[PDB]
C-alpha cells in the first residue's frame, strides 16, 4: 500500500491541516461525517484512498492524522466544527498552557507531558499501515510549540523509524512581516531538527503568499485561510501520484532521489503556477508552456527570495490534468533556452517530470479557479540561502545584548545552544554557497 | 484550564474590579443572579477561566475582595452585581489604613493577610490548571498599595512559577487627592519591580484626558475611568476565553514584551474610543484602530511616547479582519516612526487576533506598550519623594509602625536604578 | 583603565580509570581539549589520525560533514594538565592578597560542570590542599608578619544563594526573610543577621568551611550524587588599623569573596522534574545575570548602567567587581569526550567575559 501519516503541530500546523483534510475529503468524495456515498451508490471496491484514510467495517473513513498542540483552543475549534465526526477522538492536547512562544517550553518542560501519547498514537497508526511511505509534518518555525515540540517529536521518530521518509511543510518567518518578537530565536533553534532529522523540508513565507493573493487572485485582504488552502493544494500535488493514475507517477522516494543531490541540500522551494481567479481564468489559455513559464517567475515564489541570484541545482515538475509529455518537453526546452534561469554545470539533465490524470479539485468558497491543468514545481536552488541570511541578522541583533534569553534559560535550556544553532546555520549557508560554484 | 484568580485591594481596586466583573459578566452572558442567559455557545466554552460553577447552573466569579474597612464592601454588595460574589471571599477588617503604607503592610494588613491567603489557597487548588493571578489596586494609598504588595510577596512565595499581573493606578502630578502619595508609591514600586511579571501602569490624569478629548464627556466620573480600565483588562485576557486566528495568552505577551526581567511596566490603551454623535463620521477599520492605538492621546499612563523609544508593543485585536492588513499596518507604524522604536529589536510589535469582538462593536484592539517614557512617572515621584524626605515631612506616621528610614532609602535607590535601566535603552546605540 | 577581571581556565589530567577506560582506541575517548599556549585553547581539534577520508567529503565533493566543530578560545590565563596547584595559586589568587591587605576588595569565582575538577582545585585533598587553604595560610602569615606597627582583624561569613533567597550556612536557624541585602552610604554592602565568626588561624577557617558545607542544599540522582543547587559565598572581611600610629577614628576595610558557582543545567537530562526545574531555572538565570554584569564591566561602552539588580548574587557583589576591585575566575574544564557538550558550554561561559576574537 501507499500510506502517509500527517502530523500537525501548533496553531499554524492545525489550521493548514484543516485546509488539507477539507481538500482531501473533497477529492475522494468523503463527507465531513466520514461516510462515502459512492460506496452505497455505485458499489465501491474500486477506489484508492488508503494514502490518507483508513476504512472500518461500517464504511467510515478515519483520516491518518495526529493533531497536536499545547493549548486546547485550536483543537477544540476542530472538535466543535464541521469535521468533529471525521477524526478519531484522540486529538492530543496538553491540559495546561502553551509554550508562550519559546523553544524551551515546547522542547524541555511542557512538551514532555504529551510526547508519550503522541508517539503511542503514531505507533497505533503505523501498525495499521502495511505500506507506509513517510511522514508529513506541518509546523511553524516562529512558534514555541512548532519549534520545540516538533524538534522533540522528530528526534523520537528518527530514533524509532530512521529509514522512513519525513517531509516538513514549515512556515518560515518573512523578511519584514512578523507576528512575534522572538521568532528569530525559535527559528534558529529549529535548524538542527530540520537539518538532521528531516529528509525534505519545504519552507513557506506568509508575505510571499500575501503578494501572490494580491497580484494573481485579486484579494487585497487575504486571511490565513487562503494561505492554508494554497499550501493544501501544494501538498495535494505532491501526494497525487500515490492516489491516482498518471502517465508518469512520482512517489516520495523517486522525488527525493531526483531532487536531493547531497544529504544536506534538502530545502527546496515550492511553486504552484496557475493561481488564477475565475475572472482571469477567461482571457488566458493556461497552456502547459504558460504555466511552466509562470513557475519560474520570481513573483510566484512562495519564499521571498530571488531565484535569479542563484543557480538551480534540480527541479521537479508535477503536472495534473490534461498534460501530454511532448508539451512538457517543449516547455522544458524553452526554459533551457532562457539565460536568466541558470543551472549548475554538474546537473545537465536538470528536470524530473511527473504527470497525473486527476485535475485539481476546487473547494467551494475558495479563491482558486477551476483549471483543466495545473503544476507544482519543487526547485532545489541556491537562492534560498538569502532567506536564511536575513533571519540570521535578526538573531545577531538580539543575541548581542542577550535580550529575551532569561525566558529560555529559565525553562531548561543552556545558553550555549543559542550560539551552537547559529553556527550550524552558518555552516549550512556555506554549503549552499559551495555547491553553486562551477567545476574547475 | 487556564484559570485566573482575581484579587481586589482597596477602594480603587474594589471599584475597578466591580466594573470589570460587570463587563465580563455582560461579555459572557452572566446575569447579576449568576445565571447564564447568553445567545452563543462560545461564552460558556471558557467560562471556567474567570468563574466557578455552582450547583444550580450558577457561576460565581473567582474574585477575592480585600480591604481594611467595610465601607467599600458594603458599596459593592449593594451594587448591581454585588450578589454574584461569594460572601466568604469578602475579607475585611474594621480599622483602615489611613493612607499609610506601613499600616497596610506591617500592622493592620499583616493580621488579615492570613485570611486572605487562606481564601486564595482555597480558590487555587480548585483549578485544573492555574495560569496566574490578577491584582487591581492603587499605589498612592494605604491598604491598596500595602496589602497588595504583601499579598504579591506571599503569593509569589507560594506560587513562584505562575503569572502575576497588576493593574496599578499610578499617582499623577496634576491630580492629587492625597498628600503622602510619593512615599506610598515609592514603597510599592519597590515591591512591584521584584514580584510581578506584568504591571499595567494607569494614571487618572490620562484617563480624564481621554474622557475630555476622545470621548468629549462633560462631567466624567470614576465610573468612566473604571470603564476604560475594565475594557483594557477584558482585552488582555481575550485569547484565553475565545478562539482566534492568532492566540496569545498572558505568558506569551510576557515573553514577547519583557526583554529583561525588570522592564515589565506597561502602558495600556483601548483602540475604538470615539464620542457619541461622532461615530457615523468614521469607518471602523484596522488602519483607524492602528492610528488610534499609537496616538499619544490614547494612552492611559500619562506619558508621551515621543519622549522615548518603544522597547516592545503588543496589539491584541478582536473581530473578523485580515492578517495581511494587520501585518502591513504594524510594519507601516514601525517604518514611519523608526525613531520611536529601538534599533536592536527588528520587530517590536507582537500581534494577536481574536475572532469574537466585544458585544456592540464590529472590531476592537488593545494596545500594551513597553517604552522608556514610563521612566518619567518614576522620575516625578522621586521629585516629590526627595522633597518630602530631605526634611522628613510626614515620616513619623510611618516610623511609628515599626518602619525605618533604611526601607525608604532602599526603595528610592531601586526606583532610581529602574529609571537608569530604562534610560539606558533610549538613546541610539 | 586596565582589565580588573581576569579569567583563568584549568585543564585536568585524565584519571587513570578514564585514561584506560576508552582511550584504548588510540592504541571511545579522545582529548577534545588541546593546549598550545598560556592563553590559547583548541576545542575539538581535527587531530584524529584516520581523518583524510572525512575532508575528502567536507571539501566541495560530498556535503555530508562540511560542518566544522573546531573552536579556538583565548583566555587571560591557562593551566595545562602538568601544572600543579602551586602555579594556580600563585597565578590566580595570590596577587589578590595584596589588594585586600592594601584596602581594596577582591573576588574569586569558581565555575565548572560535574567531573571538571573544581573541587580538587578549590578544596583539594589533605595531602594536596586547594587554593582556599593556600590563600588563607599566606593571609595569616602576612598578618603575623605585619603584627608590628599594625593590627589586623579577620571576620568570616559563609552564605548561600538558593532560589534567589539568602541562607546562612553557619547559622542554619536564621530564616530567609531576616537575611536581606543592605547598601550603606559607605558604598559597602552588608547582609542582615549574618553570623560573623572570628577564626584565629587557617585550621579554624577550614573547620568553619566544612561546617558550612555540611549544610549546603544539595540533591541526589544527578550525574553526581552530591550536586550543588546553590551559589556558596564565603566572605573574609579584613579590618586593619595602625597600632602605634595616629589614634584617629578611621580604620581601613576590605573584603575577600570566594564564590563557588552552581553548574548550568539542561532539563533534557532531567526526566521526572519538579522543584528541581525551579532550582535549575534560578541557577541558569543567576549565571546569565552574572555573565551580563561581567561582560558589561569589561566593555567600556555598556557600563553606563550595569544590571546589578537582576540577581541576588550580582547585587551582593556590586562593590566587588568594578574597576577598583580585582576579580579572578577559575573555570575548571575536563578534556574527556564524555563531558563534551557541557565543557563547550563552560568554555562559552568563560569566553563571554571578554570576546577576544582569535580569527586574527
Ligand atoms: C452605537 C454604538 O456603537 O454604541 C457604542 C458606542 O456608542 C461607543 C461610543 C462606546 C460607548 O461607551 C461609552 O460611552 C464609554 C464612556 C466612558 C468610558 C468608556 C466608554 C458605549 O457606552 C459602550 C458599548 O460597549 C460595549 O458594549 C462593549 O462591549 C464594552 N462593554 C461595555 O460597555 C459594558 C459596560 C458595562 C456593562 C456592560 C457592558 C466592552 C469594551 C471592551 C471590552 C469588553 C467590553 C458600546 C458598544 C456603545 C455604547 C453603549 C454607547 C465606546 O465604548 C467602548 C468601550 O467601546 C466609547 O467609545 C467607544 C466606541 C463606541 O462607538
Ligand atoms: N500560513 C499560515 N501561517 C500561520 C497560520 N497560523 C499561524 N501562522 C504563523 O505562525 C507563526 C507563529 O507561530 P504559531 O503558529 O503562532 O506558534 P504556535 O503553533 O501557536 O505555538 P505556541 O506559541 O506554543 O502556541 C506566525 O508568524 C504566523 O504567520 C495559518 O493559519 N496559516
Ligand atoms: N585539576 C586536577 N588535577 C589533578 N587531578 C584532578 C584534577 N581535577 C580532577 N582531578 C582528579 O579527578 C577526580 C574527579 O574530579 P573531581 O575534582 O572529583 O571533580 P569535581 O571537582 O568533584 N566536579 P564539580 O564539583 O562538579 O566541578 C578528582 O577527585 C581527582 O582525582
Ligand atoms: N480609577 C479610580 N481611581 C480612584 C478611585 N478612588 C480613588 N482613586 C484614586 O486612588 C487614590 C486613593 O487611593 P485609595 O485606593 O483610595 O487608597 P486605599 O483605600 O488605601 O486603597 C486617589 O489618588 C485617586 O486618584 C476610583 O473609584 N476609581
Ligand atoms: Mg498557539
Amino acid at each position: 500500500m501507499r500510506e502517509c501519516i500527517s502530523i500537525h503541530v501548533g496553531q499554524a500546523g492545525v489550521q493548514i491541516g484543516n485546509a488539507c483534510w477539507e481538500l482531501y475529503c473533497l477529492e475522494h468524495g468523503i463527507q465531513p461525517d466520514g461516510q462515502m456515498p459512492s460506496d452505497k451508490t455505485i458499489g465501491g471496491g474500486d477506489d484508492s484512498f488508503n494514502t490518507f484514510f483508513s476504512e472500518t467495517g461500517a464504511g467510515k473513513h478515519v483520516p491518518r492524522a495526529v493533531f497536536v498542540d499545547l493549548e486546547p483552543t485550536v483543537i477544540d475549534e476542530v472538535r466543535t466544527g464541521t469535521y468533529r465526526q471525521l477524526f478519531h477522538p484522540e486529538q492530543l492536547i496538553t491540559g495546561k498552557e502553551d509554550a508562550a512562544n519559546n523553544y524551551a517550553r515546547g522542547h524541555y518542560t511542557i512538551g514532555k507531558e504529551i510526547i508519550d501519547l503522541v508517539l503511542d498514537r503514531i505507533r497505533k497508526l503505523a501498525d495499521q499501515c502495511t505500506g507506509l511511505q513517510g511522514f508529513l509534518v506541518f509546523h511553524s518555525f516562529g512558534g514555541g510549540t512548532g519549534s520545540g515540540f516538533t524538534s522533540l517529536l522528530m528526534e523520537r521518530l528518527s530514533v524509532d523509524y530512521g529509514k522512513k521518509s519525513k517531509l516538513e511543510f514549515s512556515i518560515y518567518p518573512a523578511p519584514q512581516v512578523s507576528t512575534a518578537v522572538v521568532e528569530p530565536y525559535n527559528s534558529i533553534l529549529t535548524t538542527h531538527t530540520t537539518l538532521e532529522h528531516s529528509d525534505c523540508a519545504f519552507m513557506v513565507d506568509n508575505e510571499a503568499i500575501y503578494d501572490i493573493c494580491r497580484r494573481n487572485l485579486d484579494i487585497e485582504r487575504p486571511t490565513y485561510t487562503n494561505l492554508n488552502r494554497l499550501i493544501s493544494q501544494i501538498v495535494s500535488s505532491i501526494t497525487a501520484s500515490l492516489r491516482f493514475d498518471g502517465a508518469l507517477n512520482v512517489d516520495l522516494t523517486e522525488f527525493q532521489t531526483n531532487l536531493v543531490p547531497y544529504p544536506r541540500i534538502h530545502f527546496p522551494l515550492a511553486t504552484y503556477a496557475p493561481v488564477i481567479s475565475a475572472e482571469k481564468a477567461y482571457h488566458e489559455q493556461l497552456s502547459v508552456a504558460e504555466i511552466t513559464n509562470a513557475c519560474f517567475e520570481p513573483a510566484n515564489q512562495m519564499v521571498k527570495c530571488d531565484p535569479r541570484h542563484g543557480k538551480y541545482m534540480a527541479c521537479c515538475l508535477l503536472y495534473r490534468g490534461d498534460v501530454v509529455p511532448k508539451d512538457v518537453n517543449a516547455a522544458i526546452a524553452t526554459i533551457k533556452t532562457k539565460r536568466s534561469i541558470q543551472f549548475v554545470d554538474w546537473c545537465p539533465t536538470g528536470f524530473k517530470v511527473g504527470i497525473n490524470y486527476q485535475p485539481p479539485t476546487v473547494v467551494p468558497g475558495g479563491d482558486l479557479a477551476k483549471v483543466q491543468r495545473a503544476v507544482c514545481m519543487l526547485s532545489n536552488t541556491t537562492a534560498i540561502a538569502e532567506a536564511w541570511a536575513r533571519l540570521d541578522h535578526k538573531f545577531d541583533l538580539m543575541y548581542a545584548k542577550r535580550a529575551f534569553v532569561h525566558w529560555y534559560v529559565g525553562e531548561g535550556m543552556e545558553e550555549g545552544e543559542f550560539s551552537e544553532a547559529r553556527e550550524d546555520m552558518a555552516a549550512l549557508e556555506k554549503d549552499y554557497e559551495e555547491v553553486g560554484v562551477d567545476s574547475v | 484550564m487556564r484559570e485566573i484568580v482575581h484579587i481586589q485591594a482597596g477602594q480603587c481596586g474594589n471599584q475597578i474590579g466591580a466594573k470589570f466583573w460587570e463587563v465580563i459578566s455582560d461579555e459572557h452572558g452572566i446575569d447579576p443572579t449568576g445565571s447564564y442567559h447568553g445567545d452563543s455557545d462560545l461564552q460558556l466554552e471558557r467560562i471556567n477561566v474567570y468563574y466557578n460553577e455552582a450547583t444550580g447552573n450558577k457561576y460565581v466569579p473567582r474574585a477575592i475582595l480585600v480591604d481594611l474597612e467595610p465601607g467599600t464592601m458594603d458599596s459593592v454588595r449593594s451594587g448591581p452585581f454585588g450578589q454574584i460574589f461569594r460572601p466568604d471571599n469578602f475579607v475585611f477588617g474594621q480599622s483602615g489604613a489611613g493612607n499609610n503604607w506601613a499600616k497596610g503592610h506591617y500592622t493592620e494588613g499583616a493580621e488579615l493577610v492570613d485570611s486572605v491567603l487562606d481564601v486564595v489557597r482555597k480558590e487555587s487548588e480548585s483549578c485544573d490548571c492555574l495560569q496566574g493571578f490578577q491584582l487591581t489596586h492603587s499605589l498612592g494609598g494605604g491598604t491598596g498599595s500595602g496589602m497588595g504588595t504583601l499579598l504579591i510577596s506571599k503569593i509569589r512565595e507560594e506560587y513562584p512559577d505562575r503569572i502575576m499581573n497588576t493593574f496599578s493606578v499610578m499617582p499623577s502630578p496634576k491630580v492629587s487627592d492625597t498628600v503622602v502619595e510619593p512615599y506610598n508609591a515609592t514603597l510599592s514600586v519597590h515591591q512591584l519591580v521584584e514580584n510581578t511579571d506584568e504591571t499595567y501602569c494607569i494614571d487618572n490624569e490620562a484617563l480624564y484626558d481621554i474622557c475630555f478629548r476622545t470621548l468629549k464627556l462633560t462631567t466624567p466620573t470614576y465610573g468612566d475611568l473604571n470603564h476604560l480600565v475594565s475594557a483594557t483588562m477584558s482585552g488582555v485576557t481575550t485569547c484565553l476565553r475565545f478562539p482566534g486566528q492568532l492566540n496569545a495568552d498572558l505568558r506569551k505577551l510576557a515573553v514577547n514584551m519583557v526583554p529583561f526581567p525588570r522592564l515589565h511596566f506597561f502602558m495600556p490603551g483601548f483602540a475604538p474610543l470615539t464620542s457619541r454623535g461622532s461615530q457615523q463620521y468614521r469607518a471602523l477599520t484596522v488602519p483607524e484602530l492602528t492610528q488610534q492605538m499609537f496616538d499619544s492621546k490614547n494612552m492611559m499612563a500619562a506619558c508621551d511616547p515621543r519622549h522615548g523609544r518603544y522597547l516592545t508593543v503588543a496589539a491584541i485585536f478582536r473581530g473578523r479582519m485580515s492578517m495581511k492588513e494587520v501585518d502591513e499596518q504594524m510594519l507601516n507604524v514601525q517604518n514611519k516612526n523608526s525613531s520611536y522604536f529601538v534599533e536592536w529589536i527588528p520587530n517590536n510589535v507582537k500581534t494577536a487576533v481574536c475572532d469574537i469582538p466585544p458585544r456592540g462593536l464590529k472590531m476592537s484592539a488593545t494596545f500594551i506598550g513597553n517604552s522608556t517614557a514610563i521612566q518619567e512617572l518614576f522620575k516625578r515621584i522621586s521629585e516629590q519623594f526627595t522633597a518630602m524626605f530631605r526634611r522628613k515631612a510626614f515620616l513619623h506616621w510611618y516610623t511609628g509602625e515599626g518602619m525605618d528610614e533604611m526601607e525608604f532609602t532602599e526603595a528610592e535607590s531601586n526606583m532610581n536604578d529602574l529609571v537608569s535601566e530604562y534610560q539606558q535603552y533610549q538613546d541610539a546605540t | 583603565k586596565q582589565s580588573s577581571i581576569s579569567v583563568a581556565v584549568r585543564v585536568r589530567p585524565f584519571t587513570e580509570a578514564e585514561s584506560n577506560r576508552l582511550v584504548k582506541i588510540d592504541n571511545g575517548l579522545r582529548k577534545i581539549i588541546n593546549v598550545v599556549d598560556d592563553r590559547m585553547l583548541i576545542f575539538d581539534p581535527p587531530e584524529t589520525n584516520p581523518l583524510t577520508k572525512m575532508q575528502r567529503n567536507a571539501f566541495p565533493n560530498s556535503f555530508k560533514g562540511s560542518r566544522i566543530r573546531e573552536h579556538r578560545f583565548v583566555f587571560d590565563r591557562l593551566f595545562d594538565e602538568d601544572c600543579t596547584q602551586d602555579q594556580v595559586y600563585r597565578n590566580t589568587t595570590q596577587p589578590l592578597l595584596d589588594s585586600v591587605l592594601d584596602g581594596y576588595n577582591a573576588t574569586v569565582f569558581a565555575y565548572g560542570a560535574t567531573g571538571c575538577g573544581k573541587t580538587h582545585t578549590i578544596s583539594g585533598t589533605p595531602e594536596d590542599p586547594g587554593v582556599i587553604f593556600l590563600t588563607m595560610k599566606e593571609l595569616y602569615n602576612r598578618i603575623e608578619e605585619l603584627k608590628d606597627t599594625k593590627i589586623i582583624d579577620i571576620s568570616l561569613s559563609y552564605l548561600e544563594i538558593y532560589n534567589e533567597t539568602i541562607r546562612d550556612l553557619l547559622n542554619p536557624m536564621t530564616q530567609c526573610k531576616n537575611l536581606v541585602i543592605r547598601e550603606d552610604a559607605n558604598n559597602k554592602i552588608s547582609v542582615s543577621n549574618l553570623s560573623r565568626h572570628r577564626p584565629n588561624s587557617v585550621e579554624e577557617v577550614m573547620q568553619l568551611i566544612l561546617e558550612g558545607n555540611k549544610n549546603r542544599t544539595c540533591s541526589p540522582t544527578e550525574a553526581n550524587a552530591t550536586s550543588s543547587r546553590s551559589h556558596a559565598v564565603l566572605q573574609i572581611n579584613v579590618i586593619q588599623k595602625d597600632r602605634t600610629g595616629d589614634i584617629t577614628e578611621e580604620h581601613t576595610f576590605a573584603t575577600l569573596s570566594i564564590i563557588d558557582l552552581a553548574g548550568s543545567e539542561r532539563a533534557a537530562a532531567t526526566k521526572n522534574r519538579g522543584a528541581r526545574l525551579n532550582e535549575g531555572a534560578n541557577i541558569n538565570k543567576s549565571l546569565l545575570a552574572l555573565g551580563n554584569c561581567i561582560n558589561a564591566l569589561c566593555d567600556p561602552r555598556r557600563r553606563n548602567h550595569v544590571p546589578y539588580r537582576d540577581s541576588k548574587l550580582t547585587r551582593l557583589l556590586k562593590f566587588s567587581l568594578g574597576g577598583n576591585c580585582k576579580t579572578v575566575m577559575i573555570v575548571c574544564v575536563s578534556p574527556s569526550s564524555q563531558h563534551y557538550d557541557e565543557t563547550l558550554n563552560t568554555l562559552k561561559y568563560a569566553d563571554r567575559a571578554k570576546e577576544i576574537k582569535t580569527k586574527l
